[PDB]
């Protein structure tokens, strides 16, 4: 009965690079800007999410700055918001202002950066872990034949093979930022070709892109909501050495994945 | 029925199997926000127990009956008799299993139940198929000092893997190489929280999917990670549907 509406809940918000979501400084003037910090347990790190769709921090209330893109998200008193419908987090972790459309993004060069309200293209900067525990998840990726995927070529490159447990390369680590990323050297990501002529998934160096945005589906799928593709096991055959984006389509069994951690 | 017989077992069979043995469980499910499926609820009678047939490797077989609103066993058959948990719905000996010789088993089907009776915990038990054949044939000639274990075994290996893909998993390494395993923490975290899990899933509909409590998973490490929301992979590519909770 009441368990099943919770009246609220305070938890962390994390992203990019495992980042958390900061009310700089802790200041709590209105219009106070909200960047992202390494994580900790200051109280300007704390967001209670309530039924109302408001999410908040030193009491007021995380939101856009403007209507259009390239704007703070600041914190401002929760009154100001009365007429408003607020925010809606999709099951894939994209924090959207529900009136503009405007999503929570990490958009410069550096994860050392103001958040501000952006246009969706399903970067990996705009994808949020909401919850407590921030750090990466380490796991082994299942696929095809019962195979691990595994980082090979000097992490360049990423295929299937049999599993081996504590085996170094066939270990990730599953960011707050949907990126999954090679588990001793966590600056390089999986990430879908960023040559046309290719479809071959590969590693590159992690830069907050729509390639390296990942999401492990219900359905089984490892998606890329970006490119509206899924990975997949080129010729659903392993021995070839190559994970390729592909749009979903259940012919074989290539498109299933889960994740043992 | 659905049913897995010891002569053709593999990786590959017991895959098949279990994924069957969801997608059986999940006709009519109702799907939230996560797109996880909750089973069915207040299910009549006569049409809330699927029938699964293991057979093991003397060509001897069970029939089990899953209440399709849990995924727990409620009963089970072999040859011409049958036996049901005193917590099996009331009824449920009218349903199933007519025209055998019906028996009570004088516990309840819950780990908690059947670890008490049989004086042994999930934690030493172990899986694997030498396993799961034993436990098949101890319940077909119903040993009665081999029945908790047997069940134990068994419940983990088909409705906690129905359950969860991690679990589903550790049970496709033990086959690949017929090496045993007890479960550890990552395991049992697992069966211990499916119904809270659920909750917390379904009550997170009016929170932006975030729970009212936060949920303890272990990892293969022994190290537990918090879920107080629905974006955590170890749930959400893992659990693969859900106890009905909430409407
Ligand atoms: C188009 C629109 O709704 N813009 C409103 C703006 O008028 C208001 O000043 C601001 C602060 O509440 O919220 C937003
Ligand atoms: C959402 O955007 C609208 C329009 O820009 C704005 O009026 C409102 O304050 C914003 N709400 C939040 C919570 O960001
Ligand atoms: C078994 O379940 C029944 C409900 O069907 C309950 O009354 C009883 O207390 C349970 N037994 C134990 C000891 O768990």
């Amino acid at each position: 009965n009441e368990q099943c509406s919770p009246q609220q809940r305070t938890t962390r918000i994390s992203g990019r690079d495992g980042l958390c979501v900061d009310v700089y400084g802790a200041l709590t003037a209105d219009g106070s800007r909200v960047i992202l910090y390494p994580c900790g347990q200051q109280q300007n790190q704390q967001w209670t999410f309530y039924p109302d769709n408001t999410i908040r921090s030193l009491g007021k209330c995380l939101a856009t700055s403007a209507l259009s893109s390239g704007s703070n998200v600041v914190i401002t008193n929760c009154d100001y918001l009365r007429y408003d419908d607020g925010w809606m987090v999709s099951s894939s972790g994209t924090m959207m202002n529900k009136s503009s459309h405007l999503v929570l993004t990490a958009n410069a060069a550096t994860s050392r950066t103001n958040l501000t309200g952006e246009n969706n293209v399903f970067a990996a900067k705009q994808a949020w872990r909401i919850g407590n525990y921030v750090e990466p998840i380490v796991t082994t990726i299942i696929g095809l034949r019962h195979m691990c995927l595994e980082a090979t070529d000097n992490d360049t490159n990423v295929w299937l093979e049999s599993c081996v447990k504590n085996k170094t390369k066939q270990y990730w680590a599953l960011y707050s930022d949907d990126t999954i990323r090679v588990n001793n050297n966590r600056n390089l990501c999986v990430s879908s070709s960023t040559d046309s002529s290719s479809k071959l998934i590969v590693i590159r160096r992690c830069d907050g892109s729509i390639n390296q945005r990942w999401v492990f589906t219900p359905q089984g799928t490892i998606s890329n909501p970006g490119y509206e593709a899924v990975m997949d096991v080129a010729q659903n055959d392993v021995y070839l050495k190559k994970i390729v984006l592909s749009s979903a389509t259940d012919k074989g069994n290539g498109q299933q994945w889960t994740v043992f951690y | 029925n659905l049913s897995l017989s010891q002569s053709n077992f593999s990786a590959d069979t017991y895959k098949s199997f279990i994924k069957n043995l969801r997608k059986q469980l999940t006709i009519g499910a109702s799907y939230g926000s996560a797109g996880i499926p909750i089973l069915k609820h207040s299910v009549p009678i006569c049409e809330r127990f699927l029938l699964v047939d293991l057979t093991n490797g003397d060509n001897e077989t069970i029939t089990l009956a899953i209440n399709v609103e849990d995924a727990g066993f409620a009963a089970y058959r072999a040859a011409d008799r049958s036996y049901f948990f005193q917590n099996a719905p009331p009824i449920a000996s009218y349903v199933i299993f007519t025209d055998t010789n019906q028996n009570i088993m004088n516990f309840n089907n819950t780990f908690e139940s059947i670890e008490i009776v049989g004086g042994t915990t999930r934690s030493e038990t172990p899986l694997g198929i030498m396993h799961f054949e034993a436990s098949i044939f101890h319940l077909f000639v119903h040993d009665e000092n081999y029945v908790p274990t047997s069940f134990l075994v068994l419940i983990q290996m088909v409705l906690e893997a129905a359950k969860f893909k991690f679990i589903e998993q550790k049970v496709i390494h033990s086959i690949m190489d017929m090496e045993d395993f007890t479960p550890g923490l990552a395991m049992l975290s697992l069966e211990e929280n499916w119904t809270q899990l659920s909750l917390q899933l379904q009550a997170s509909e009016s929170l932006n999917g975030v729970f009212g409590d936060s949920v303890s998973l272990y990892n293969s490490m022994d190290e537990p990670i918090g879920v107080d929301s629905m974006y955590y992979p170890i749930l959400t590519a893992n659990m693969a549907f859900q106890l009905y909770q909430c409407p």
